[PDB]
RNA sequence: CUGACUGGGGCCUGUAGAGCACUGAUAGGGCUAGGGGGCCCACCAGCCUACCAAACCCUGUCAAACUCCGAAGGGUCCCAG
RNA sequence: CGCCUCCUAAAAGGUAACGGAGGCGCCCAAAGGUCCCCUCAGGCGGGACGGAAAUCCGCCGGAGAGCGCAAGGGUAGAAGGGGGCCUGACUGCGAGGCCUGCAAGCCGAGCAGGGGCGAAAGCCGGGCCUAGUGAACCGGUGGUCCCGUGUGGAAGGGCCAU
RNA sequence: UCCCCCGUGCCCAUAGCGGCGUGGAACCACCCGUUCCCAUUCCGAACACGGAAGUGAAACGCGCCAGCGCCGAUGGUACUGGGCGGGCGACCGCCUGGGAGAGUAGGUCGGUGCGGGGGA
RNA sequence: UUCGGAUUGGGGUCUGCAACCCGACCCCAUGAAGCCGGAAUCGCUAGUAAUCGCGGAUCAGCCAUGCCGCGGUGAAUACG
RNA sequence: GGCGCGUUAACAAAGCGGUAUGUAGCGGAUUGCAAAUCCGUCUAGUCCGGUUCGACUCCGGAACGCGCCUCCA
């Protein structure tokens, strides 16, 4: 009733930030996950909180591996 | 490797014997004998008494070989028990060792059982294996009236090569095991 | 009269009556079909009149499946208070029912038993039906 | 083998009351018996013990028959 | 925190500073954290003590 | 299904490739050692060593040290210093662990 | 000249619908752990059920907080008007 | 009445009601770092006391177990179980971003000092992740030795930590 | 360039489960031992070392099989972006563009790269 | 427990037309409770109590540890 | 309708995540007999669903019972 429910709770803004093609710089963020949704691939790193973010300027490249997951590669100039 | 006698029996006249009553076309497809694992579910020394040290002292010289210690893996309020606490010990015994322990046990063992009428031939697991229980340490050789204080069983597991019951019975009776009608 | 034995959530939201029917299209265990011509909310109340009224005409004879459950809530508001404060008690159950569902079927019975138990059971019911009887298209299905 | 922790084994003797001599390896050098698989009556065929008559339970005796028939 | 979960601050025992502020469990853990941290005052690894705070 | 030996393989060589290097791949049967080379960017095999090639027999911890000597030797030809070091299902020692020694004593950095 | 809008190209998504692989719900029948009585019999067990019901098999369904699936669209970047 | 999870929410993000359901105001000195090893729940069969269920053996079983606490996401090619050595539950920073009215909140490569584990490649600036929290003012304690009301001190402030 | 074996990749079940047959010259494995390096909360089972009496039985590799599993059209439909209508309402039609899921026919007992050893 | 002798298994004797319901006794095996008894309650003043054995009636046999008798050994205490 | 509380055996009535009492009832003692008195003994957590190794006990629902509020018009 309106004495038991009423409770939420902030929106977080999760997903992915960037997308396949799209030119980023070292430190950019590529996705905010909750585990890994997206594994990191060639120059991506995971934060603490699954965060998946570039190593190196470069192309953000999408790809999936079947029973080894959906991973997220930055490609160099 | 110590010349005990089982081994050499096993060898001499009951791997030829098997080989003609089944005709295997292999030397590895006749039964082996691979281990033989002996579990004291003591249970009472839980936490009433340190006691497993009492039964790790006997097991050690019926078998020349130290048990390792078994704990609980969760709490049961009906057994009055708690995940983690020791209610157990298992050796396990192989090559010399394990021929060694058999010829004790077919010989000197159970002979010394009450009212030994033969061993059970539906205790087969179904795939080549054998076990039995036994309710008296003080049969074994190496235990006597004076350094016993409580009463303690075991469960023995025999563990073969063999694929099917008919197989391991086989192998059991021409080692020596009795068995009832 | 049916009901759940039991429930994840007790209440639900309002949904749609849009479309035809999913599942259930074809007379499956009986000879003679009750079919539905347009959406309803049938309640536990309207299943259980139409039950009672083919079996009473069917003395001694006949099997009854009903092919319809009322497994959603429905609920009400107590009289006298104003909106808000929350949804309402649950106060019974309905089944969705979509244009094309078979809701019920008969056997063992003769022609002219089931067109006529058929017939009162359709006048329990809050919607246009018609009667039907198995065919090669059921067993094509 | 770990050290330290296993009663070595020694080659040993297990004597039995009917003579039997049985060599193994053993923590005890000189073991002594009351029975062994040679003597037990299980293992030796039948070896009946005390109690031989198969319980004759059934009309086995004749009870007499001095009565008449 | 709490009252049994407690906080707490580690003190260098070569220079005397407090350089550190954690927490700790006096049920638990009742005898006093003794850890190897860097002191900056002294540039160098060091073993810190557990002091009031 | 995996066993202890295949989860052991996984788990040891994800670890390397993270790296980036080139991986000094180890295989030890009951009778010889082999050791490959490889870059896994490019799925190639740059140099390889094993003493079924060169015929190399005595005690298999003095046979595997040779075996690393002739794989330096034959890297550093072809201008590899650097390389990260795949022991695989085996544990850092005996035969797999002479061979590396013998690989770092031949001019290997790793 | 970068704009709304539009064209091509890549990537992101879990709604509509649908489905039953998961979690719950659920109709009929078959087979039966365990239930009610029962021919009973406590010396000891099977059996009877047009009374329930676990799993399992067949047939048949439901879901905002179910998903083995999954659009139309939408978002975003690059180039072009 | 603040915070976290799911739905409503119309397949990016965001989105209301005295709409539908649940949790938090902690905790862990290991439940942290690293190296090494290991892999579940369940079912069937066998086994002294011993059973529905203790410990033991064999077979099937790909994640239906576990992961401190709600829910969701994630996960055995470990984030789960065990052991050895340890304290990086670092100091000084910080390219670049996410989020965003403000203020907050969040992720972070890399460089320097001094370390831990490892043969090494390497990893380590707490915890599988998202709740466990409170701006400023006023004051307390430790350090620093910046100011010190003619001058040298002191009183009292500042700064850093809490 | 052909074939066999060994090691390591990629695509991520059309690659799998199950059934049957086959391989020891070479390789690989099982195997023989535990002095030595190393090890078992007990056990040389595992990990490790030293070898060559035996065997391809197990494991592994290679072949045949569509029982299960997985893949899966065409056609039609549901739904729908945009444009128009009907119905007291619940809801429903038409035009234009897109277009599933399930089911059916059917397919599948993998494909491919690099290195090394051997034979033709 | 070499205390205690209930219960039960087996082998027998005798009486009686006949020992199953329902006799007594012998032998072998079995070897229960019971460690001096709660509130309470009974007998007894001397050859008495206590303790030990023996006979008789009924009666084929006997469930008699009952009853009626007989003798052996032999106390304590009574202030009031 | 809102809010708060309670359900224990023969009755009245307590504490408790793991273990009552008083008066009765029943067997014995005493008494010519009953009562009184004395010696012993004794019957459980409203129901369903959860959490937990473990629930009379902690949480959710249902039923019944009790207490207070229900006003400005
Ligand atoms: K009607
Ligand atoms: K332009
Ligand atoms: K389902
Ligand atoms: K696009
Ligand atoms: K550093
Ligand atoms: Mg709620
Ligand atoms: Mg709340
Ligand atoms: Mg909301
Ligand atoms: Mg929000
Ligand atoms: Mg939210
Ligand atoms: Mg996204
Ligand atoms: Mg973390
Ligand atoms: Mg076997
Ligand atoms: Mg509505
Ligand atoms: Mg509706
Ligand atoms: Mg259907
Ligand atoms: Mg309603
Ligand atoms: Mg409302
Ligand atoms: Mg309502
Ligand atoms: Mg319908
Ligand atoms: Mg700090
Ligand atoms: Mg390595
Ligand atoms: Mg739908
Ligand atoms: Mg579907
Ligand atoms: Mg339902
Ligand atoms: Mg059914
Ligand atoms: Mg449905
Ligand atoms: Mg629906
Ligand atoms: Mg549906
Ligand atoms: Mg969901
Ligand atoms: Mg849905
Ligand atoms: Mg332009
Ligand atoms: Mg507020
Ligand atoms: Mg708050
Ligand atoms: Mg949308
Ligand atoms: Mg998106
Ligand atoms: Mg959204
Ligand atoms: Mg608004
Ligand atoms: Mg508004
Ligand atoms: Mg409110
Ligand atoms: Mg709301
Ligand atoms: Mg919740
Ligand atoms: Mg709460
Ligand atoms: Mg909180
Ligand atoms: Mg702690
Ligand atoms: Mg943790
Ligand atoms: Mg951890
Ligand atoms: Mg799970
Ligand atoms: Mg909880
Ligand atoms: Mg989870
Ligand atoms: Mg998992
Ligand atoms: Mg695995
Ligand atoms: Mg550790
Ligand atoms: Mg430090
Ligand atoms: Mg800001
Ligand atoms: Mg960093
Ligand atoms: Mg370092
Ligand atoms: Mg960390
Ligand atoms: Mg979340
Ligand atoms: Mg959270
Ligand atoms: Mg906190
Ligand atoms: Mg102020
Ligand atoms: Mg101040
Ligand atoms: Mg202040
Ligand atoms: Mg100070
Ligand atoms: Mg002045
Ligand atoms: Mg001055
Ligand atoms: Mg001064
Ligand atoms: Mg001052
Ligand atoms: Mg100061
Ligand atoms: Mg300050
Ligand atoms: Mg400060
Ligand atoms: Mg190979
Ligand atoms: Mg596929
Ligand atoms: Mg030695
Ligand atoms: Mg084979
Ligand atoms: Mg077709
Ligand atoms: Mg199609
Ligand atoms: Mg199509
Ligand atoms: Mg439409
Ligand atoms: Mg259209
Ligand atoms: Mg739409
Ligand atoms: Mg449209
Ligand atoms: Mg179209
Ligand atoms: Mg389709
Ligand atoms: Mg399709
Ligand atoms: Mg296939
Ligand atoms: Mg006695
Ligand atoms: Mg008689
Ligand atoms: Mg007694
Ligand atoms: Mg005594
Ligand atoms: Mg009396
Ligand atoms: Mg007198
Ligand atoms: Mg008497
Ligand atoms: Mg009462
Ligand atoms: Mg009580
Ligand atoms: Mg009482
Ligand atoms: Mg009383
Ligand atoms: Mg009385
Ligand atoms: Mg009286
Ligand atoms: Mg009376
Ligand atoms: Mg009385
Ligand atoms: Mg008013
Ligand atoms: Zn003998
Ligand atoms: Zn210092």
């Amino acid at each position: 009733g309106s004495t038991r429910n009423g409770r939420d709770s902030q929106a977080k803004r999760l997903g992915v930030k960037r997308y396949e093609g799209q030119v980023v710089r070292a430190g950019n963020i590529l996705v905010r996950q909750r585990g890994t949704r997206f594994k990191p691939g060639k120059n991506v790193g995971m934060g603490r909180d699954f965060t998946l973010f570039a190593l190196v300027d470069g192309v953000v490249e999408f790809q999936d591996r079947g029973r080894l997951g959906r991973y997220v590669h930055v490609r160099p100039l | 490797p110590l010349d005990v006698a089982l081994k050499r029996k096993y060898y001499e006249e009951v791997r030829p014997e098997l080989i003609r009553r089944f005709g295997y076309q292999n030397v590895w497809e006749v039964p082996r004998l691979e281990k033989v694992v002996i579990n004291q579910g003591l249970g009472e020394a839980k936490e009433d008494a340190r006691i497993l040290e009492k039964a790790a002292q006997e097991l050690a010289l019926i078998t020349g070989q130290k048990p390792a210690v078994t704990r609980a893996k969760k709490s049961i309020s009906n057994f009055k028990l708690r995940k983690g606490m020791p209610i157990g010990l298992r050796v396990t015994l192989r090559r010399d060792r394990m021929w060694i322990f058999l010829e004790k046990l077919l010989n000197v063992a159970l002979p010394r059982i009450r009212d030994f009428r033969g061993l059970n031939p539906n205790s087969f697991d179904g795939r080549g294996n054998y076990n039995l229980g036994l309710r008296e340490q003080l049969i074994f050789p190496e235990i006597t009236y004076d350094m016993v204080d409580a009463l303690r069983g075991m469960d023995i597991a025999v563990v073969t090569t063999a694929e099917t019951d008919e197989e391991a019975r086989a192998l059991l009776e021409l080692l020596g095991f009795p068995f009832r009608k | 009269m049916l009901m759940p034995r039991r429930m994840k959530y007790r209440k639900q939201q309002r949904g749609r009556l849009k479309g035809a029917t999913k599942g259930g299209d074809y007379v499956a265990f009986g000879d003679y079909g009750l079919v539905a011509l347009e959406p309803a909310w049938i309640t536990a109340q309207q299943i259980e009149a139409a039950r009672v009224a083919m079996v009473r005409h069917f003395r001694r004879g006949g099997k009854i499946f009903i092919r319809i459950f009322p497994d959603k809530p429905y609920t009400k508001k107590p009289l006298e208070v104003r909106m808000g404060k929350g949804k309402g008690n649950v106060e019974g159950y309905v089944a969705v029912v979509k244009p094309g569902r078979v809701m019920f079927e008969v056997a063992g019975v003769t022609e002219e038993q089931a067109m006529e138990a058929l017939r009162i059971a359709g006048h329990k019911l809050p919607i246009k039906t018609k009667i039907v009887r198995r065919d090669a298209y059921d067993e094509a299905q | 083998m770990k050290e330290g922790i296993h009663p070595k084994l020694v080659p040993a003797r297990i004597i039995c009351g009917c003579g039997n001599v049985i060599e193994t390896y053993s923590t005890k050098p000189e073991i002594y018996v009351e029975v062994c698989s040679k003597c037990h009556p299980f293992y030796t065929g039948q070896q009946r013990f005390v109690d031989t008559e198969g319980r004759v339970e059934r009309f086995q005796r004749r009870y007499g028959d001095s009565y008449r028939k | 925190a709490s009252e049994v979960r407690i906080k707490l601050l580690l003190e260098c025992t070569e220079c005397k500073r407090r350089n550190y502020a954690t927490e700790k469990n006096k049920r638990n853990t009742p005898n006093k954290l003794e850890l190897r941290k860097y002191c900056p005052w002294c540039r160098k690894h060091t073993v810190h003590r557990e002091v009031k705070i | 299904r995996l066993t202890a030996y295949e989860r052991r393989k996984f788990r040891v060589r994800n670890r390397i490739k993270r790296t980036g290097r080139l991986r000094l791949s180890v295989f030890r049967s009951l009778k010889h050692i082999y050791a490959q080379i490889i870059d896994d960017e490019k799925g190639v095999t740059l140099v390889s060593a094993s003493s079924l090639a060169l015929k190399l027999k005595g005690n298999k911890t003095e046979v595997a040290r040779q075996v690393g000597r002739a794989l330096a030797e034959k890297a550093l030809a072809l201008g590899i210093k650097q390389v990260a070091f795949d022991r695989g299902p085996y544990k850092y020692h005996g035969r797999v662990k002479a061979l590396a020694e013998g690989a770092r004593e031949g001019g290997l950095e790793f």
